[PDB]
DNA sequence: CGCATGCTGCTCTACCTCTCCATGACGGCGACTGCCC
RNA sequence: UUCAAAGCGGAGAGGUA
DNA sequence: GGGCAGTCGCCGTGTACCTCTCCTAGAGCAGCATGCG
C-alpha cells in the first residue's frame, strides 16, 4: 500500500492561496491613480503580518465563534510634485484559518469547501451535420475569464465570426482591424486560395473601414469612429483587467496550435487568431493531421478548489474598494490625507463573509463516523457557480467515459436526481498543478515489471499511444510477467497482446475504486448495484457503545482511521508514567515528557458523540507508532462501525416477509446497538423598547411543584433528569398593559428526554462578544443513550438493508447442536435475485474465524492467483477449524456451509439443514423515534388558514391532487369533501365539527373555503371582473351578484377551533 | 452503415488493385472512393515527424 | 338551493375598480384611497394614517379597538371614533377591504398589449411594434392630419420630422390652417375612443364577403374580437389604465424574524414605488416643470406600474436586495407552486398522521394496527365524548387534564372508542386508485404500523424504509361509505384488467410449492390404505407416514391428475359382472351396466392436507 | 494635573444604470425578415 | 363579564422511499 | 404581390417526508477611550 496522504487536495490548495495566490491579486491592483495624476497609492502586497488567532480551535468550537486571523498589508501614499511619501500599514480584512484536519469553523460549525469539474480554457473544434447540407466546421475560443470567440465556416465556403453574442460578420474585417497586412496572413495561412474566396466574395478592407465596421456591428446606433473601434478592441480582448486566458489557457492553446508564445503573456494575439482560422482550414480540407474534440474527456476537464474559489472572491472585493478610494480620493482639494484614512474594508469583509457562510460550494460538513467525514472532503461536483444546471445536464454528462480509468470511481454516486452528478476520487489519484488528475504507473522492460524505479504519474490524454495493463497481472518473482496473453487497453479500447509488448502495469488491484468501495470483501462475487448501495449505507452508520473489529476485514480499515485525527500514537519509543480517563503521558530515555489531553463526550454536526479512551496500563513498554489512545468508532487502530452476531438463512414464521429482519433479546440486554445521541438547545435575553429582559426564576402562574431543578438563578442544574414540557431556562418579558411580565421561558420539546450534561452560560461585562442588544446567552447540553428496537434500520457491508419487525425471547430463537441459539434469522429469497454472493463467503468465512480466533484479511479480486481462491480458502479454513476444535458437527463434506438447527419452541429439527456463520452488520441513523407524527388540531397558516407543515411545528400531511384524483375513481363524494372543507380551511365549519363531535350531535353542512376567496381578491387585484351570480327565476329578471365577503350569521368566529365550557 | 480501419503498424503504404475515382456529390466535394477493390500492403519503418 | 350557480368574468372599468374601494363614513367624505408609501411605524409597531396599513381604510388592527384608544368594548357597534376617524369592529374585516391609487398619467396593462395574440395592436390595424413605440416615448403618432398631403392618420412621425412639420406649421404663411396634432405619448387612449365598432364590422364585413386569396384570416380575426367587443358591450379604451386596486394587508403580511429584523413581501416594494413615483410626478405636473422631464417621469411610471403587474415581461426584470428577482402579481398565480395547483387541487388536513410500517402476520386482511401513541392523538374528540357521557367526569378541562396525566382509564376508553371506526391509510406515489384503503384499527405496542402481507402488491409496499399516512374519517357518511366502498376485504379484482389482485406472493408459494410437491426418497409408508382424508392427516400428524409418500385414499368427488391417461386400463371383469377398472392414479369399481360403486386416489399427504384446507374454509 | 480626536451603536429612509454576469438542453409553435422572382 | 399568548415567509445544500 | 427558408422568443419538463444554514445598503448623530504638554 503506496498511498500518501489521502486528503492532500484542500491542503495543497490552501497553501498555494497562501504562498502566491494573494500576492498575485493584491500586487494586480496596487497603483491606484486618481485622474489629475497627483497622488499615487502603493500596496506593498508582500509582508501580510498576520496576526494569530485570538482563539484556539477548542475555544472557537465550544463559544460558538469564528476561527480566523488579521491580514495587514503596507502601503504607501506619494505626492506628486512637491514630495512628500508617507508610509503606515493598513487593516485589509479577516481570514478564516484551515485547522489540521483540511476543514474550516464558521459560526461554531464545521464547513467543507467541495471541488468543482469544470471545462478548461482552450479551443474546441466541433463538426456539425445540417438536415440536407455537407458537414461544416466551427471552433470556439474559451478564457478563463473575459469574452469568447467563435469562428464557422459556412455551405459555400465563407468563414465568419462572432465576438461574443452579437452578429456574424466575415474574418477580414477582423484580420484587417488587427493591422495586419495582406502579405503576413497570405504567408502564413497554408491554403491560401480558400480565404482567397471569401476575400473576392465579400471584398477587400483596409484599416479604416475594417474598424468603421467593427465599430458599427459591435455597437449600433452610434456615430461610428476608428477611436471607437480601436478602444472597444483593446478592452475587449487585449486588456489584462478585463481578458484573462490563465496558465492553463495558455499552455492548452500552445499544445493544441504548435505555437512558440511565451507562458507569461496571457492575453490573445494575432499569431492565436491565424493559427486558428488555419486549423480550420485544414479540417475542412482533411489535411491528415487535424482532428474534432471530445468534449467528455478528462484531459479536457479541469479541477477548482478553495484557493482559485477564495481568489475571484478576493478580485472582486478589491474591484468595489478601488472603486470607492477613487471616489473618496478626489474629494478633497486640500491634501490632509493618509493611506489609512482612504482604505475601507467593509466590501472585502463583506465578501468574504458570503463566500464563507452563504455560498452553495461551502457545505455543512457530514460528520456521523470518520468515514462519511472522510469522504465528504474527496468528493467532485459539477454543479455550481460556473458550472452546469441541473434542468441543462443530460444523459451524456452522467455517464462513464473511458478516461475515469483509475481517477474517478465507477460506483459511488447517489440515486436519483443527482445520480451521475457528484462523483469521488479514486484511490491512488492525484491533481497535479494545472488542475488534472493523474494516476501512478510501473515501467515494463523486455517484459520485466520493473517494481524498483519510482513509478510515473499519468494524464488522460499521455496514456492513449501506449500499452497499459490492469494491476491484476501475475508475476512470478516481482518480476517476468506470466502467461501468453496479456489484456492491455490502446486508445480507450480493450484488446489482448503478448506481454513482450506492453508498456505500463497499474501500481494495485484496487486503484480504480474509492475508499469507501474499497472496505467490502469478497467484492468480486456482488452484483455493481448493490456494491453502490453497501458503499452508500456504510457512510450512515452510527458509533455503538463499545465497538469491535471485523473478523473478515479487507486491509485498508487502518488507514482509513489515521485521517481523522482521532487516534494517538506514540512518537517516543519509551515508558509510560501516568494513565487517566483525561490525560496520558509518557517518557522517554532521557528525553523529557510527553502528554496528551483526551476530548470526552463532545458532539458533533449530527448529534452524536466524539469520546476519546485510552488503552494502555501505567509502567509499559511502548514503541514507536504504537497506538496509545483512539476514539469512539475506531478499536485499536482501525475502523469499528458494527459488530459480529450468529446468522442463519431461513424463513420464519413470516417474520422474514421481504426485507423485514428478526432479532433475538440477547442484542438489547447486552447493549449491542446502544449509541449516544447529545442535543443542544439555546435561550437568547435580548432588550426591547418596552424594556429588557430578565432571566429569572419568579416566572408567574407556576407552583413550587414545578421549579425543584433551578438554581436560584432560573438555570437548570447539571445531573438533572428532564422528560417533556420541563422548564430549562426561565425567563419574563415586559409585556405592556399590577404585573407587566409575561411567561416564555424555554422547555424541552416534546419527545425528548436525558441527563444535562453542561450549561455553559455567556455575559456581558465579561469579555464575551453577544449579538446586538442582546444581554446574556444560554446553552443546555442533555445526553441519552437509545437501544435497539422494532422498526430501525439495519445494514451490512454488501446491500443487504432491513427493518426489524420482532424481538424473540432467547428459548424461542432457533439453537446450534450444541445449545447456542442464534442471534439473526435472514430471509434466503433476497439472495439470489439481487446476486450478494459474497455476503455468503463472509458468513462462513466469520465462522472459521470465531472457531479459530484468527481474524483474516483478504483483499478484493484474489483470483489472479487461482482458478477459485476465495472457494478452497474458505473450505480449507473450515476444515481446519472442525479439526482443531474436535467436534465434527462443524463442517460436514456432504453440505459444506450447513448445520442442522433446532426448533426452540417444539424441540423437533428442521427437515434440511442450513446455513450459519457471523456476520458484520451495522445499525443506521433512520431510528423510528425520529419518524412518528400525528396531529389533531394546532397551527393554521396566516394567509390561506390552511395546518401548517412540518413535524417541528405539529404539521399537518398534504392530501395531493393524486389522491382526490384516487377518491373520485372510487366513487367518493362526502370523505372528499369533508377532506376539502372542515378539515382544512373552512373558518366556520371547523369549531362547528368540533363542537358537534363532544357534544354527540350530527356535523352541520359546511360552507366555501377560504382559498377561493383569497384567489378571488387575487384576480381582482390585476383588474379583472370577476364575480359569482345565482340565475334569475322569472323571466324578465336580472340575475344578482352573490357577496360570497359577507357572513350573514353573527355566531362566533374564531381563528382556531376552541372547546366550549 | 460504416466503419474505419486503423494500421498495426507504421510504414508505407503500397496498393495491389484499387483504382481511386473521386466521387463529388451533395456532400463529398473531396471523397475520393475506391473502384475495383483489392489488397493494401504497409511496407515496415520507422516514421520521423 | 345553492348560494350560487356560475362565474362570470369580463374587463374592469374605472367607476368598478373606485367602487370596490372607497367606502363612506357617517360624515361628508370618503376614506378609500391610499396617498403615502409608509407602511410601519419605526418606534412603535403601529400602522400610519394614509398608507399600505392604514386602519380608516383596510379596517382595525385589534377588534373592538381604536387607534387611539379612546374606543373599546363590544357594546360600541357601528360607531367610529373621532379623533381619528376609525371604525370599531372585529379585524377579520382586514382581508376584505381594498382601497385603490389614482394615477396621475393614463397607463397601459401589460397583459393586453404584450400578449402572444395581442388586442391593443389587432384593435388599432397597427403592428405590435409601432404600438409599442408610439407607447415609452420613444415615436410620435398623428390624430388629425388634416389639410396637408404627406401626412396620413396613424402615421408614426419621428423627432427630426415633427421639428421640420414645425418649421411650416408655425410660420403660418398659408396652406395650413386647422393645425394637425401629433402627440409622442400613450395617445392610445385617443386611438382607441375614435373607434366606432359598428360601421368597423360592417366595413369588415363587406369587405371579407368578396376576395379571399389566402390571406383574410387576417380580417377574420379582427372581426371575431370586434364581435366579441360588441357583443359583451364593453369599450376598448379600459384596457388603458387610470386608476389601480390595492390587495388588502393581511393577503400581504409583516413577519418578524427571530432577531427582531422584519421580512417583507415582494408585494410592498413594487407598491412603495408605484407611490413614490406617482406622487412625484404630480408634484413636478403641480410646478409646470419643463415637459422633457415630465416625460422622463412618465415613462418611468409607466414601467413601474408593468413591473408591479408582470415582472420581467416587456423590459428588464426588478431585483430586490439580492440578485434575484421581486415576486409580482402573476407569479402567485401562474406556476405550479402557484396558488391553483398548491392551494386549491390539493391542501394538508387535521387528524392525520405518519410512521414507518412493518409486517404482521396474523392479521387478517381488513384490519391493520395502530401504535398507541397514535391513536390518542387522533382520536381526541371521541376519547372526550365517551369521558364525559360515560365515566362521568364534569367539564372538558377536566378530561383534557386526565388525558395529560396518563390516567389508565384513558386506554379503557380508547380500546372501545375506536372499535367498528374504519381508518384510511396511504403512500406516497399514489399511482392508482389501490394505493388509498380502509382497514380496521387494532392498539399495538411500539412505534411502527403493522400491515398485512397481503396488500403489499397494490400498495407496491416493501418493508426496507417505507412510511406511510393515515387519515380518519367523522361523519357518519364519511364512515359508512368507507366501510362500504373502500375496505381492504373487498378489492380482490383489477380495474385495469379483471385479474386478481391478492394472491400468495414470495414465501406462501414456496411453502405450497414445497408442501406439494414429489420427492422420490424419503417415501416411509408408502401403498398404505386410509379411509377418507381425515385419517390420513391423522395418520400424518403423528409420524407414521412421509410428507411425500405415496398413498391410497378412498374418495368419492372429482379428481384432476397431472400426466393422467384418459383411456381406461386393466380392465378386470370379474364375476357377478362387477367390472375393476384400473388405471394410473385411480382404482374405479362399477357394477354391472350400471353406476359407481366406489373410487380411490392414490396420492400424498401433502396434497390431502392442500386440498383438505381449501375445502374446509369454502364449506365453514 | 487636564484637554483634544477615532471608534461604535442606533436611526432613518429610499431606487435609478451600466462592462452583463451568460454565451454546454430539447422539442413545439407562432410572429418577423431578407431574398427571389 | 373579557382572551390569549405561540405561530409565522423566502432562498440554497443534502438525504430516505 | 406570392412565397417562402431562416430566425427569435415563449411554453413545458414525478409525488410524499426529513436535516442544516442565511436573510438591504448608505448616511446622519451622539457618547466613551487615548496620547500629549
Ligand atoms: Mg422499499
Ligand atoms: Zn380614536
Amino acid at each position: 500500500f503506496h498511498l500518501p496522504d489521502l486528503v492532500a487536495i484542500q491542503r495543497n490548495s490552501f497553501r498555494w492561496f497562501l504562498e502566491e495566490g494573494l500576492i498575485e491579486e493584491l500586487e494586480s491592483f496596487s497603483p491606484i491613480t486618481d485622474y489629475t495624476g497627483k497622488l499615487e497609492l502603493h500596496f506593498l502586497g508582500k509582508q501580510y503580518k498576520l496576526k494569530r488567532p485570538k482563539y484556539d480551535v477548542d475555544e472557537a468550537k465550544r463559544r460558538d465563534g469564528t476561527y480566523s486571523v488579521q491580514m495587514y498589508v503596507p502601503t504607501r501614499l506619494i505626492n506628486k510634485e512637491t514630495g512628500e511619501i508617507k508610509e503606515q500599514e493598513v487593516f485589509i480584512g479577516d481570514l478564516p484559518l484551515m485547522t489540521d484536519r483540511g476543514t474550516f469553523i464558521i459560526n461554531g460549525a464545521e464547513r467543507v469547501i467541495v471541488n468543482q469539474i469544470v471545462r478548461s480554457p482552450g479551443v474546441y473544434y466541433k463538426s456539425e451535420r445540417d438536415k440536407n447540407g455537407r458537414l461544416t466546421h466551427n471552433a470556439s475560443l474559451i478564457p478563463n475569464r473575459g469574452a469568447w470567440l467563435k469562428f464557422e465556416t459556412d455551405k459555400n465556403g465563407l468563414v465568419w465570426v462572432r465576438i461574443d453574442k452579437t452578429r456574424k460578420l466575415s474574418a477580414q474585417v477582423l484580420l484587417k482591424a488587427l493591422g495586419l497586412s495582406d502579405n503576413e496572413i497570405y504567408d502564413k495561412l497554408r491554403h491560401p486560395e480558400y480565404y482567397q474566396k471569401t476575400i473576392d466574395k465579400e471584398g477587400q478592407f483596409s484599416e479604416d473601414e475594417a474598424l468603421m465596421e467593427l465599430y458599427r456591428k459591435l455597437r449600433p446606433g452610434e456615430p461610428p469612429t476608428v477611436s471607437g473601434g480601436q478602444q472597444l478592441l483593446e478592452s475587449r480582448f487585449f486588456d489584462p483587467k478585463r481578458y484573462d486566458l490563465g496558465r492553463v489557457g495558455r499552455y492548452k492553446l500552445n499544445k493544441k496550435l504548435g505555437l512558440n508564445v511565451a507562458d507569461t503573456v496571457r492575453t490573445l494575439t494575432s499569431e492565436d487568431i491565424l493559427a486558428a482560422i488555419d486549423y480550420l482550414i485544414n479540417l475542412e480540407l482533411d489535411l491528415g493531421g487535424c482532428e474534432v474534440d471530445d468534449i467528455d474527456h478528462l484531459g479536457n476537464r479541469r479541477v477548482r478548489s478553495v484557493g482559485e474559489l477564495l481568489q475571484n472572491q478576493v478580485r472582486v472585493g478589491l474591484n468595489r474598494l478601488e472603486r470607492i478610494i477613487r471616489e473618496r480620493m478626489t474629494v478633497s482639494d486640500s491634501d490632509s490625507l493618509s493611506p489609512a484614512s482612504l482604505v475601507n474594508p467593509k466590501p472585502l469583509v463583506a465578501a468574504i463573509k458570503e463566500f464563507f457562510g452563504s455560498s452553495q460550494l461551502s457545505q455543512f460538513m457530514d460528520q456521523t463516523n470518520p468515514l462519511a467525514e472522510l469522504t465528504h472532503k474527496r468528493r467532485l461536483s459539477a454543479l455550481g457557480p460556473g458550472g452546469l444546471t441541473r434542468e441543462r445536464a443530460g444523459f451524456a454528462v452522467r455517464d462513464i467515459h473511458p478516461s475515469h480509468y483509475g481517477r474517478i470511481c465507477p460506483i459511488e454516486t447517489p440515486e436519483g436526481p443527482n445520480a451521475g452528478l457528484i462523483g469521488s476520487l479514486a484511490t491512488h489519484a492525484r491533481v497535479n498543478d494545472y488542475g488534472f488528475i493523474e494516476t501512478p504507473f510501473w515501467r515494463v522492460e523486455e517484459g520485466r515489471v520493473r517494481k524498483d524505479l519510482a513509478p510515473v504519474y499519468m494524464t488522460a490524454d499521455q496514456e492513449d499511444d501506449l500499452r497499459v495493463a490492469p494491476g491484476d497481472v501475475a508475476t512470478d518473482d516481482a518480476g517476468y510477467i506470466l502467461g501468453t496473453t496479456i489484456p492491455v487497453r490502446y486508445r480507450q479500447d480493450f484488446t489482448t497482446t503478448t506481454p513482450e509488448r506492453v508498456d505500463y502495469v497499474a501500481l494495485s488491484p484496487v486503484q480504480i475504486i474509492s475508499v469507501a468501495t474499497s472496505l467490502i470483501p469478497f467484492l468480486e462475487h456482488d452484483d455493481a448495484n448493490r456494491a453502490l448501495m453497501g458503499s452508500n449505507m456504510q457512510r450512515q452508520a452510527v458509533p455503538l457503545l463499545r465497538p469491535e473489529r471485523p473478523l473478515v476485514g479487507t486491509g485498508l480499515e487502518p488507514q482509513a482511521a489515521r485521517d481523522s485525527g482521532m487516534v494517538i500514537t506514540s512518537p517516543v519509543d519509551g515508558t509510560i508514567s501516568y494513565v487517566d480517563a483525561t490525560h496520558i503521558e509518557v517518557t522517554a530515555d532521557t528525553g523529557e515528557k510527553y502528554g496528551y489531553a483526551l476530548q470526552k463526550y463532545q458532539r458533533s454536526n449530527q448529534d452524536t458523540c466524539l469520546n476519546q479512551r485510552p488503552i494502555v496500563f501505567e509502567g509499559d513498554r511502548v514503541q514507536r507508532g504504537q497506538v496509545i489512545a483512539d476514539g469512539s468508532a475506531t478499536e485499536k487502530g482501525e475502523l469499528a462501525l458494527g459488530q459480529n452476531i450468529l446468522v442463519a438463512y431461513m424463513p420464519w414464521e413470516g417474520y422474514n416477509y421481504e426485507d423485514a429482519i428478526l432479532i433475538s433479546e440477547r442484542l438489547v440486554y447486552d447493549d449491542v446497538y446502544t449509541s449516544i445521541h447529545i442535543e443542544k438547545f439555546e435561550i437568547e435575553a435580548r432588550q426591547t423598547k418596552l424594556g429588557p429582559e430578565e432571566i429569572t426564576r419568579e416566572i408567574p402562574n407556576v407552583g413550587e411543584d414545578a421549579l425543584r431543578q433551578l438554581d436560584e438563578n432560573g438555570i437548570i442544574r447539571v445531573g438533572a433528569w428532564v422528560e417533556s414540557g420541563d422548564i430549562l431556562v426561565g425567563k419574563v418579558t415586559p409585556k405592556g398593559e399590577a404585573r407587566d411580565v409575561r411567561d416564555n421561558s424555554l422547555r424541552v420539546p416534546n419527545g425528548e428526554k436525558g441527563r444535562v450534561v453542561d450549561v455553559r452560560l455567556f455575559t456581558r461585562e465579561q469579555g464575551d462578544e453577544l449579538p446586538p442588544g442582546a444581554n446574556m446567552v444560554v446553552r443546555v447540553y442533555v445526553a441519552q443513550k437509545r437501544k435497539i428496537q422494532v422498526g430501525d434500520k439495519m445494514a451490512g457491508r454488501h446491500g443487504n438493508k432491513g427493518i426489524i419487525s420482532r424481538i424473540l425471547p432467547c428459548e424461542d430463537m432457533p439453537y446450534l447442536p450444541d445449545g447456542t441459539p442464534l442471534d439473526i434469522v435472514l430471509n434466503p429469497l433476497g439472495v439470489p435475485s439481487r446476486m450478494n454472493v459474497g455476503q455468503v463467503f463472509e458468513c462462513m468465512l466469520g465462522w472459521a474465524g470465531q472457531l479459530l480466533d484468527a481474524r483474516f484479511k483478504v483483499t478484493p479480486f484474489d483470483e489472479m492467483y487461482g482458478a477459485e481462491a476465495s472457494r478452497l480458502t474458505v473450505n480449507a479454513k473450515l476444515s481446519e477449524a472442525r479439526e482443531q476444535t474436535g467436534q465434527p458437527w462443524v463442517f460436514s463434506d456432504d453440505e459444506p456451509g450447513k448445520i442442522q438447527v433446532y426448533d426452540g419452541r417444539t424441540g423437533e429439527p428442521f427437515d434440511r439443514p442450513v446455513t450459519v456463520g457471523r456476520a458484520y452488520m451495522l445499525k443506521l441513523v433512520h431510528l423510528v423515534d425520529d419518524k412518528i407524527h400525528a396531529r389533531s388540531t394546532g397551527p393554521y397558516s396566516l394567509v390561506t388558514q390552511q395546518p401548517l407543515g412540518g413535524k417541528a411545528q405539529q404539521g399537518g400531511q398534504r392530501f395531493g391532487e393524486m389522491e382526490v384524483w384516487a377518491l373520485e375513481a372510487y366513487g367518493a363524494a362526502y370523505i372528499l369533501q369533508e377532506l376539502l372543507t372542515v378539515k382544512s380551511d373552512d373558518m366556520q365549519g371547523r369549531n362547528e365539527a368540533l363542537n358537534a363531535i363532544v357534544k354527540g350531535k350530527a356535523i352541520p353542512r359546511p360552507g366555501t373555503p377560504e382559498s377561493f376567496k383569497v384567489l378571488m381578491r387575487e384576480l381582482q387585484s390585476l383588474c379583472l371582473d370577476i364575480a359569482v351570480y345565482k340565475a334569475s327565476t322569472e323571466d324578465y329578471e336580472e340575475d344578482k351578484e352573490v357577496d360570497l365577503m359577507a357572513d350573514v350569521n353573527q355566531r362566533r368566529t374564531p381563528s382556531r377551533p376552541t372547546y366550549e365550557s | 452503415a460504416t466503419k474505419d480501419v486503423a494500421t498495426d503498424l507504421a510504414g508505407e503504404i503500397r496498393f495491389q488493385d484499387i483504382v481511386p475515382e473521386e466521387k463529388t456529390d451533395r456532400q463529398g466535394n473531396t471523397t475520393r472512393i475506391a473502384q475495383r477493390g483489392g489488397l493494401l500492403w504497409v511496407l515496415a519503418g520507422d516514421v520521423y515527424n | 338551493e345553492q348560494r350560487f350557480d356560475y362565474v362570470k368574468i369580463a374587463l374592469a372599468s374605472p367607476e368598478r375598480i373606485r367602487q370596490w374601494g372607497e367606502r363612506t363614513l357617517p360624515n361628508g367624505q370618503v376614506v378609500g384611497e391610499v396617498t403615502k408609501p409608509e407602511t410601519i411605524n419605526y418606534r412603535t409597531l403601529k400602522p400610519e394614517m394614509d398608507g399600505l396599513f392604514c386602519e380608516k381604510i383596510f379596517g382595525p388592527a385589534k377588534d373592538w379597538e381604536c387607534h387611539c384608544g379612546k374606543y373599546k368594548r363590544v357594546r360600541h357597534r357601528g360607531i367610529v371614533c373621532e379623533r381619528c376617524g376609525v371604525e370599531v369592529t372585529e379585524s377579520r374585516v382586514r382581508r376584505h377591504r381594498m382601497g385603490f391609487i389614482k394615477l396621475a398619467a393614463p397607463v397601459a396593462h401589460v397583459w393586453y398589449l404584450k400578449g402572444i395574440p395581442s388586442y391593443i395592436a389587432i384593435l388599432l390595424d397597427m403592428p405590435l411594434r409601432d404600438v409599442e413605440q408610439i407607447v415609452y416615448f420613444n415615436s410620435y403618432v398623428v390624430l388629425n392630419p388634416g389639410n396637408h398631403s404627406e401626412l396620413q392618420y396613424k402615421q408614426l412621425l419621428n423627432e427630426d420630422q415633427w421639428m421640420e412639420i414645425e418649421d411650416q406649421i408655425y410660420a403660418e404663411e398659408s396652406d395650413l390652417e386647422g393645425i394637425e396634432v401629433g402627440i409622442g405619448a400613450e395617445a392610445l387612449q385617443q386611438l382607441l375612443q375614435d373607434l366606432n365598432l359598428n360601421e368597423e364590422s360592417e366595413k369588415l364585413r363587406q369587405e371579407i364577403a368578396e376576395s379571399k386569396g389566402q390571406k383574410r384570416a387576417k380580417l377574420i380575426k379582427r372581426l371575431r374580437v370586434i364581435d366579441n367587443f360588441i357583443g359583451t358591450e364593453s369599450r376598448p379604451e379600459w384596457m388603458v389604465l387610470n386608476v389601480i386596486p390595492v390587495i388588502p394587508p393581511d393577503l400581504r403580511p409583516m413577519v418578524q424574524l427571530d432577531g427582531g429584523r422584519f421580512a417583507t413581501s415582494d408585494l410592498n416594494d413594487l407598491y412603495r414605488r408605484v407611490i413614490n413615483r406617482n406622487n412625484r410626478l404630480a408634484r413636478l405636473q403641480e410646478i409646470l416643470a419643463p415637459e422633457i422631464i415630465v416625460r422622463n417621469e412618465k415613462r418611468m411610471l409607466q414601467e413601474a406600474v408593468d413591473a408591479l403587474i408582470d415582472n420581467g415581461r416587456r423590459g428588464r426584470t426588478v431585483v430586490g436586495a439580492n440578485n434575484r428577482p421581486l415576486k409580482s402579481l402573476s407569479d402567485i398565480i401562474e406556476g405550479k407552486q402557484g396558488r391553483f395547483r398548491q392551494n386549491l387541487l390539493g391542501k394538508r388536513v387535521d387528524y392525520s398522521g405518519r410512521s414507518v410500517i412493518v409486517v404482521g402476520p396474523n392479521l387478517k386482511i381488513h384490519q391493520c394496527g395502530l401504535p398507541r401513541e397514535m391513536a390518542i392523538e387522533l382520536f381526541q374528540p371521541f376519547v372526550i365524548h365517551r369521558l364525559i357521557k360515560n365515566h362521568s367526569i364534569n367539564n372538558i378541562k377536566q378530561a383534557k387534564k386526565l388525558i395529560q396525566k396518563n390516567d389508565p382509564l384513558i386506554w379503557d376508553v380508547l380500546e372501545e372508542v375506536i372499535e367498528g371506526h374504519p381508518v384510511m391509510l396511504n403512500r406516497a406515489p399514489t399511482l392508482h386508485r389501490l394505493g388509498i384503503q380502509a382497514f380496521e384499527p387494532i392498539l399495538v405496542e411500539g412505534r411502527a404500523i403493522q400491515l398485512h402481507p397481503l396488500v403489499c402488491p397494490a400498495f407496491n409496499a416493501d418493508f426496507d424504509g417505507d412510511q406511510m399516512a393515515v387519515h380518519v374519517p367523522l361523519s357518519i357518511e364519511a364512515q359508512a361509505e368507507a366501510r362500504m366502498l373502500m375496505l381492504a376485504s373487498g378489492n380482490i379484482l383489477s380495474p385495469a384488467t379483471g385479474q386478481p389482485i391478492v394472491t400468495p406472493s414470495q414465501d406462501m408459494v414456496l411453502g405450497c410449492y414445497y408442501l406439494t410437491a414429489e420427492n422420490p426418497g424419503a417415501q416411509k409408508g408408502a401403498g398404505r390404505y386410509f379411509a377418507n382424508l381425515e385419517d390420513a392427516i391423522r395418520a400424518f400428524e403423528q409420524g407414521s407416514v412421509d410428507l411425500h409418500a405415496w398413498v391410497w385414499v378412498r374418495f368419492d368427488g372429482e379428481v384432476e391428475s397431472e400426466g393422467e391417461s384418459d383411456e381406461p386400463e386393466s380392465v378386470v371383469a370379474a364375476d357377478d359382472g362387477t367390472v375393476t377398472k384400473t388405471y394410473r392414479f385411480r382404482r374405479i369399481r362399477e357394477t354391472e351396466d350400471g353406476q359407481r360403486l366406489s373410487q380411490y386416489v392414490k396420492t400424498t399427504p401433502g396434497r390431502i392436507l392442500f386440498n383438505n384446507t381449501v375445502q374446509t374454509a369454502l364449506i365453514h
